[PDB]
């Protein structure tokens, strides 16, 4: 439930802000100020095609497409499990006794449906 | 999936841009840059791998919730048949 | 606020439906209503009455009659100065044209 | 799409004279052929009260537009009470100036012709009798669509139509027998026999054929320009007293 | 053109918070009111150049409005995407049920044909082969005699 | 290029202020680099904000087009669901199904009667 | 995502004003009482305020401003109640279209539904596709069930046209409002799936031409004695000609005798005073086009009828195609016969008005409908 919003939030709150601010300007612990400033400006300037708000949108779309392709095999496998006497095979009264509180008992329909299982 | 995300996080980094242009101390200056930049991605690789774990586990526990509501068990059916047996006995 | 809803509906209807200088002469000669903006004229006549006053009140129909009479006097003086303007071979009027008609009437 | 309006003519007149006055008033030239045609050229007519003199006053102009193109088909007979009439199409002003000239020069009386019900039945009978060059009358057929438009209380029954397909029409005609009048001897007795709706008394509006003609109560709409001889013969027979 | 001053003031507030985040880290040499009035001294000094930027100085487009618009667009997109996922699952289940019912009908047709062919080999000579007018007279006489 | 012109003007003002702070930055040592840290954060936030405004606009147009395509596919899947369930309800209650059901019941009754009569 | 009654949509206020201005004051009082009892907003203290307002003889405008500005749309359930009461009030605005309910071999299936458990089943079937809200009440005069099915869309929630499905109480014919969009097919298919619960039901439509009111479609195709006779056989649908065997024999039509007129069978109509004979002729026309004895309109007004008469003379299939139009067809036909334009001796039964609102062909003297 709501997987694409979680993907986009994870990207925009764990990669982009983490690689734009701290990976660029907080790397001055080893230092002069001018050299780390100029190399931060250089790595910021020669990067303006991957950290855009469109390329990460396409990346989240590709992530969702890959997870949907993975989800397809899982949905086909979990629908092709042991049937365990599934629905659309019993009568009305059997599934009504399964779901509880039928509010209308009728012995003739119980008889005509108990021979169908 | 993970192969896209790791390639994306390893592409946009300092190690692919600064070391292209790389005298006695400055060679040792960016030598410590390559280890610290490899340190933060290793703390990042654990989070994105745990993110794919907590996604598919929450996904498959959702998929088994919708499937079992549209399937049947071998206990509630026997309980309903016990009730039907009691009614026909009466 | 049904009056507010009716006013918004009429404003939407006006915004959707209702929304070589020779045309304006024949256009504004068949118009009947007033042509001076109302509440700045009311503020102006309030400032004029402050010279010869005391909190003197004002009925709205009196200011309407004043606006009508002032517009009538202004278009009368302007129609009379147009003839003296074209008489002096001036299609474009001037302040000298609205000096003789302001002089010879009194 | 040539809507043929119809007007009446009081007195019998010749058209070879006075046409130069129309040319002088019009500054055009028109051709007026004199066709002494005769209905059912089969010899069971007696050659008496069967012939007419037709004056197709064409306007040989540029035919780029059909609404300005207007013929004037005439008819006449020197034996009946009302001898002559005409019929005009188009939306030209030349129709008005030529009816002005016809009212002014010869001194005649013009009035529009309103249609009956049996007149419309005979026109639908006559508008399908085709004349060939081999002196015989071959009859084509059309999927006719009759029409009615009566007036009732609170507009109960607005308008209702009787549509007969082509093969059914040919079957009724071949089952009635050999005659030159299908739509007054076969179909209308069949509709009266199977429905009880006498179409002679019901209010007709538009006897419409299968795209061929469209007979109305005030005009006739066709697909081709020309009008047949029996059609104008039935129209001239209808306006007698 | 006041939106530029508003965006500059919001960016100044965010940069002031970000600088306080680093001044809390570099306060090892400095205790509570020592760096308090010092940052307050640069608070008006940053406001001085901000006021001088108005002396130094088209559309009106903010950042938070278009950010919330993008958030609403992405939320609606995720909602419609999950709806398409649910409808894809529903269409898959109904396609499975359709193919199941069609193969059941074809299996019953082939089983009926096989049963007819094995009954044609089977032996029913006296009591069955006179009809194998049959069931209609029974229903007639049954609803007549109230059988 | 009005946003780019505002970016260039703010970047020039920030570059002049940062050059002045750097020339002034030759216990006041923490007070020296503090102002250039302010100007660094201001310049980076302003440039990133303008580039992000442009990127948010173009990604909003992109997401609008993709959302229109997603809504079209949703309408198509709705039509497919309705057609499939209609085919199911027409096949499960068809005349041929009931005819073969009655013929199978008659064949089962006939083979049971023939077995017990034999 | 099945919307409950407490959700409010986003609709224009002035169209709800225009709709609620088409109702009397006492139904507005009942609506205010029921809505305040169920939802409320802005006990019996606020009831006497309207009790004193309706006693003073106020207009409908101040009370409709009261109801639209103590709740300020109201909700989905209030809109459903407003529209359904508007349906009860003026029935001439809508347009119904009937459809039969077949199952199995082709035998018709009576619905016999219950209003309680059907509604949640229909809603939980519809909620897996769209946003939906259903509402079902009983007509106060006629024994039918009218169900208002409303749907929504997301560009907050843009409303759709409300779709009505009218269930009669004990008939296999189910009326629905005339639509042909994919939502109409979705709602009808969902009802056809959820009404069954034991064995599958399909909805083959029995007619293609819509009919106007709910009284008319109930008298035509619901559970009624007029369901098949409908024409010159309207006397058998009311039995005004015979009495019970326990009645008197002195007042019997065998003993008293009815005044009749000698029919004519020769072709004596195409060649064309005594007011008793005129009254008997009008009585003959009343007999042929109606039952025994305004004054031209039939029991049911029929909008559109298209016949087809495929006779057979000397092994030739001769078809004609009658078509009709107007407000009430057979009433206007009786009026045209009343002016002595149609010979009533040769008016067949299918033209006379029987099997009303059924446009079908005729193959050798017996009517059959069209699919």
């Amino acid at each position: 439930t709501d997987t694409y919003n979680s993907i986009s939030n994870f990207i925009e709150n764990e990669l982009t802000a983490l690689l734009s601010s701290d990976d660029y300007l907080m790397d001055d612990l080893a230092g002069p100020n001018e050299v780390c400033r100029l190399l931060k400006a250089q790595v910021i300037e020669k990067r303006k095609d991957a950290m855009s708000r469109g390329k990460q949108d396409l990346l989240s779309k590709e992530i969702y497409d890959n997870e949907s392709e993975l989800r397809a095999s899982q949905s086909q496998q979990i629908m092709e499990l042991v049937g365990d006497i599934p629905k659309y095979s019993l009568g009305s009264e059997l599934r009504n006794r399964v779901e509880g509180e039928p509010q209308s008992t009728s012995i003739e329909r119980l008889i005509e449906d108990v021979l169908k299982l | 999936s993970e192969q896209l995300l790791h390639n994306y996080v390893s592409d946009s980094l300092l190690t692919t841009l600064i070391s292209f242009q790389e005298e006695q101390q400055l060679q040792h200056w960016y030598e410590l840059l390559q280890a610290r930049d490899a340190r933060v991605t290793s703390e990042l690789e654990a989070r994105i791998k745990q993110f794919f774990i907590t996604l598919r586990s929450r996904l498959l526990r959702f998929l088994e919730s919708e499937q079992l509501s549209h399937s049947l068990s071998l206990e509630t059916l026997i309980d309903a048949l016990y009730k039907i047996n009691d009614l026909l006995q009466q | 606020v049904r009056q507010k809803r009716r006013e918004k509906q009429r404003k939407q209807s006006l915004k959707r439906v209702e929304k070589l200088a020779l045309y304006e002469i024949r256009k504004y000669q068949r118009s009947t209503d007033l042509l001076i903006s109302k509440i700045p004229f009311a503020r102006l006549v309030k400032e004029v009455t402050d010279e010869f006053t005391q909190d003197l009140r004002w009925q709205s129909m009196a200011i309407m009659a004043l606006q009508e009479a002032s517009e009538a006097y202004l278009v009368g003086l302007l129609e009379h100065t147009n003839l003296l303007a074209l008489h002096a071979k001036r299609i474009t009027i001037m302040k000298k044209d609205m000096q003789l008609a302001r002089r010879i009437r009194g | 799409p040539y809507t043929w309006k119809f007007l009446g003519i009081s007195k019998q007149l010749s058209l070879e004279n006075g046409i130069a006055k129309l040319n002088q008033l019009l500054n055009l030239e028109v051709d007026l052929d004199i066709q002494t045609i005769r209905v059912p050229s089969d010899p069971d007519g007696g050659t008496a009260a069967d012939e007419y003199i037709r004056y197709e006053m064409r306007l040989d102009i540029s035919n780029l537009d059909e609404g300005t193109y207007s013929k004037f088909i005439f008819l006449g007979n020197s034996k009946m009470e009302v001898p002559m009439f005409l019929c005009y199409c188009g939306t030209d002003n030349r129709n008005e100036v030529v009816l002005q000239w016809l009212k002014a020069e010869y001194g005649v009386i013009m009035w529009p012709i309103k249609f009956e019900q049996k007149t419309m039945i005979k026109l639908a009978d006559a508008s399908i009798v085709h004349v060939t060059k081999e002196n015989i009358e071959q009859i084509t057929w059309f999927s006719s669509k009759l029409y009615f438009e009566p007036e009732t209380q609170d507009k109960n029954l607005r308008q209702f139509s009787i549509e007969i397909p082509r093969e059914s029409c040919e079957g009724l005609a071949l089952g009635y027998g050999n005659t030159m009048h299908p739509y007054n001897d076969a179909i209308v007795p069949y509709i009266y026999n199977e429905t009880g709706m006498a179409v002679e008394r019901l209010p007709l509006t538009s006897v419409i054929l299968a795209g061929h003609t469209k007979i109305m109560r005030e005009s006739i709409v066709t697909s081709t320009r020309s009008l047949r001889n029996r059609v104008l013969a039935v129209v001239l027979q209808s306006i007698q007293f | 053109s006041i939106l530029r001053l508003l965006e500059t003031n919001t960016v100044s507030a965010l940069d002031s918070v970000f600088e306080k985040y680093e001044k809390e880290m570099n306060q090892m040499t400095h205790n509570n009111e020592v760096k308090r009035i010092y940052s307050k001294k640069e608070r008006l000094l940053e406001i001085i150049l901000t006021k001088i930027k108005k002396k130094l100085r088209e559309r009106d487009l903010d950042i938070e409005y278009i950010y919330s618009k993008r958030q609403f667009i992405q939320n609606r997109y995720s909602q419609e995407l999950q709806n398409n996922e649910r409808l894809e699952a529903i269409l898959s289940r109904e396609q499975n049920l359709l193919e199941e019912t069609r193969k059941l009908c074809m299996n019953l047709k082939t089983n009926n044909k096989k049963r007819l062919t094995e009954k044609l080999i089977q032996k029913d000579l006296h009591p069955v082969l006179n009809k194998a007018d049959g069931p209609v007279t029974f229903r007639n006489d049954s609803h007549e005699l109230n059988l | 290029s009005v946003t780019t012109i505002d970016v260039l003007s703010s970047l020039f003002i920030n570059l002049f202020e940062n050059d002045l702070i750097p020339q002034a930055l030759k216990f006041r040592k923490l007070l020296y680099k503090l102002d250039l840290r302010l100007f660094q954060t201001i310049s980076d936030q302003m440039t990133r904000d303008l580039k992000d405004i442009l990127d948010i606009n173009v990604s909003n147009n992109e997401l609008c087009y993709q959302l229109k395509q997603v809504l079209a596919r949703k309408e198509d899947l709705n039509q497919q669901i309705i057609s499939v369930r209609n085919e199911i309800q027409e096949l499960k209650a068809g005349k041929d199904w009931h005819d073969l059901q009655n013929e199978q019941a008659k064949l089962n009754d006939k083979v049971k009667l023939n077995k017990r009569l034999n | 995502l099945r919307l409950e009654d407490n959700y409010v949509p986003t609709s224009d206020t002035l169209v709800v004003f225009k709709q609620l201005m088409k109702l009397p004051v006492t139904v507005l009082y009942d609506l205010t009482l029921s809505w305040f009892a169920k939802f409320g907003g802005s006990i019996y203290l606020l009831t006497e305020t309207l009790d004193l307002l309706i006693e003073k003889g106020v207009r409908r405008n101040v009370i409709v401003n009261r109801i639209l500005y103590v709740y300020w749309g109201l909700n989905v359930f209030q809109l459903a109640e407003i529209d359904c009461h508007l349906m009860i009030s003026k029935p001439e605005k809508f347009k119904w279209l009937p459809s039969k309910a077949l199952r199995g071999d082709g035998k018709p299936y009576v619905v016999k539904l219950q209003p309680a458990k059907f509604i949640e089943n229909l809603q939980t079937d519809l909620a897996k596709i769209y946003h939906c809200h259903v509402y079902m009440f009983k007509h106060p005069s006629l024994p039918v069930l009218i169900t208002r099915i409303q749907l929504f869309d997301s560009n907050p929630l843009i409303s759709r046209r409300p779709y009505y499905v009218a269930f009669p109480l004990n008939s296999p014919i189910i009326f629905h409002s005339v639509d042909k969009d994919i939502y109409a097919r979705l709602v009808l298919q969902s009802i056809s799936r959820t009404i069954s619960e034991r064995e599958t039901i399909i909805f083959k439509p029995v007619q293609k031409i819509p009919v106007k009111s709910i009284h008319n479609i109930m008298t035509l195709l619901g559970p009624s004695r007029f369901a098949e006779s409908m024409g010159p056989w309207e006397c058998y649908a009311s039995a005004n000609f015979e009495r019970s065997p326990l009645h008197d024999y002195k007042k019997h039509q065998g003993l008293t005798g009815k005044k009749v007129m000698v029919r004519e069978f020769d072709d004596s109509f195409l060649n064309d005073e005594e007011p008793e004979i005129r009254r008997l002729r009008l009585e003959k026309n009343m007999i042929k086009f109606k039952g025994s004895a305004s004054r031209y309109s039939s029991l049911v007004p029929i909008e559109k009828v298209g016949f087809t008469l495929k006779n057979e003379i000397n092994s030739r299939i001769i078809t004609i195609k009658l078509k009709f139009n107007g407000n009430d067809i057979f009433g206007g036909l009786h009026e045209l016969c009343d002016k002595n334009l149609i010979n009533i001796d040769k008016v067949p039964g299918w033209l006379a008005g029987e099997n009303g609102s059924f446009s079908g062909t005729i193959m050798n003297g017996d009517f059959q409908r069209e699919q």
